[PDB]
């Protein structure tokens, strides 16, 4: 299920860049 | 802020380093983060792209389905980046693909989905000041 897929990286993506701030 | 003006300027922002012009302190931290973000990731970045399979047809449900799973758990300023990210992969395919009427429609969703559900974490979280604040010491 591609939008599945999509949102989990954009989280891990954005959860990894939020944390490094 | 107006949420509409923080689109419309990253959109064309980010259409405007690919060489499409397209007609439309917080707009210079969104697009450093956003290009951040994006260099940080392009092997996946690139893997989204070849899958989004863009068409007038399939644009607001890819769109609308992504968002939902992205702010499934909540909403953080690095998922507010990505969001805009996201929404720039769209409208680079847009244009990429010979659809640029679509830009328009992502502009529109992105502004719409701003106002409606994420205005309210952005101003219990600060307003846009919080994120320029939290981001500008990566400036
Ligand atoms: O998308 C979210 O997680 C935040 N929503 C709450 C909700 O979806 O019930 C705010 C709103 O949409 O008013
Ligand atoms: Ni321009
Ligand atoms: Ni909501």
């Amino acid at each position: 299920w591609l939008a599945q897929r999509l949102g989990r990286e954009l989280r891990r993506l954005s959860d990894e860049f939020v944390d490094s701030f | 802020y107006d949420n509409r003006e923080i689109v419309m300027k990253y959109i064309h922002y980010k259409l405007s380093q690919r060489g499409y012009e397209w007609d439309a302190v917080v707009h210079l931290t969104l697009r450093q983060a956003g290009d951040d973000f994006s260099r940080r990731y392009r092997r996946d970045f690139a893997e989204m792209s070849s899958q989004l399979h863009l068409t007038p047809f399939t644009a607001r449900g890819r769109f609308a389905t992504v968002v939902e799973e992205l702010f499934r758990d909540g909403v953080n300023w690095g998922r507010i980046v990505a969001f805009f990210e996201f929404g720039g992969v769209m409208c680079v395919e847009s244009v990429n693909r010979e659809m640029s009427p679509l830009v328009d429609n992502i502009a529109l969703w992105m502004t719409e989905y701003l106002n409606r559900h994420l205005h309210t974490w952005i101003q219990d979280n600060g307003g846009w000041d919080a994120f320029v604040e939290l981001y500008g010491p990566s400036m």
